């Protein structure tokens, strides 16, 4: 019932490979819209999803300012913390930054998001009051310094607090035959002896929309982890997901299992048995 | 859209 | 940090032998994210191959889909091979259809 807007930026040093790549990608839930490159060819900010095509050229220059402008920053923290952690001039280093908002079925403002990685590290986050900052180490002190006075927090809620929010709304609305759709998962199961004694019961859910989903076994009718296996959730590569989970049973005691698949797409969550 | 928040660290 | 990546060969739908079809490796839960993903057919790397869009999960790790269409057939057997700076060889799945 729920939406949610997410922007991710990633910039990666290649000393010696050459000059810094960025790359950023919007997503709107688990529906990529807008996507940027640094050694793309058109260095356009270009979309991804039909139902945000219907934006005035404006909208694809404001953009792509502000990713060329945010590249070039990037560029500017690279060598930045590589002065503060006192990093060699060869090291390979990244910086990912995500941020966004949520809103109910109701489109009320639910919650702001801005965190910041160096190396896969947390390196400094925004509470939830979109007000204080939180910094993990002693170096991320200092910037949490030159951002406490330069009242960027303030710029920050102003933003995600108002203008994601309304973007978002107007997306949602826009694509909604599309990004309020509830495809429900296409279920099977598949069946294969693994000893004399044994075989495998694989719980398949395809063809679902959103990715959030959940799959699990039961014995007898309790759940059962023992002897099973759970795949991450995997893209289909139509804008479609798709899950499984198997177990390891005794042969001829498959009537005994029973996998439960629960999806918002589905009104009541299903049983399938063998 | 995107935002104009441009500050380096 | 070096978090290993995670593999997936798959279809896009059940494997039926004849009909078009794509081909998905899904690599994810790795960083960082300097990595290189081939499709082989038979063991030879296959030239038109497309990936989604660099993009990382909450925990901050990276994750990509390579993407080629395909017509699956009874003797062709496809595999993903990975590059990564966490494998001093690459890392070279083969495609299970049941799976």
């Amino acid at each position: 019932g729920s939406h949610s807007m997410r922007y991710f930026y990633t910039s990666m040093s290649r000393p010696g490979r050459g000059e810094p790549r960025f790359i950023a990608v919007g997503y709107v839930d688990d529906t990529q819209f807008v996507r940027f490159d640094s050694d793309a060819a058109s260095q356009r900010m270009e979309p991804r999803a039909p139902w945000i095509e219907q934006e005035g050229p404006e909208y694809w220059d404001r953009n792509t300012r502000n990713v060329k402008a945010q590249s070039q920053t990037d560029r500017v923290d690279l060598g930045t913390l590589r002065g503060y952690y006192n990093q060699s001039e060869a090291g390979s280093h990244t910086i990912q930054r995500m941020y966004g908002c949520d809103v109910g079925p109701d489109g009320r403002f639910l919650r702001g998001y801005h965190q910041y990685a160096y190396d896969g590290k947390d390196y400094i986050a925004l509470k939830e009051d979109l007000r204080s900052w939180t910094a993990a180490d002693m170096a991320a002190q200092t910037t949490k310094h030159k951002w406490e006075a330069a009242h960027v927090a303030e710029q920050w809620r102003a933003y995600l607090e108002g203008t994601c929010v309304e973007w978002l709304r107007r997306y949602l609305e826009n694509g909604k035959e599309t990004l309020q759709r509830t495809d429900a998962p296409k279920t099977h199961m598949t069946h294969h002896a693994v000893s004399d004694h044994e075989a495998t019961l694989r719980c398949w859910a395809l063809s679902f929309y959103p990715a959030e989903i959940t799959l699990t076994w039961q014995r007898d009718g309790e759940d059962q982890t023992q002897d099973t296996e759970l795949v991450e959730t995997r893209p289909a590569g139509d804008g479609t997901f798709q899950k499984w989970v198997a177990v390891v049973v005794p042969s001829g005691q498959e009537q005994r299992y029973t996998c439960h698949v629960q999806h918002e797409g589905l009104p009541k969550p299903l049983t399938l048995k063998w | 859209t995107l935002t104009s928040c441009n500050t380096s660290v | 940090i070096q978090r290993t990546p995670k593999i997936q060969v798959y279809s896009r739908h059940p494997a039926e032998n004849g009909k078009s079809n794509f081909l998905n490796c899904y690599v994810s839960g790795f960083h960082p994210s300097d990595i290189e993903v081939d499709l082989l057919k038979n063991g030879e790397r296959i030239e038109k191959v497309e990936h989604s869009d660099l993009s990382f999960s909450k925990d901050w790790s990276f994750y990509l889909l390579y993407y080629t269409e395909f017509t699956p057939t009874e003797k062709d057997e496809y595999a993903c091979r990975v590059n990564h700076v966490t494998l001093s060889q690459p890392k070279i799945v083969k495609w299970d259809r049941d799976m």
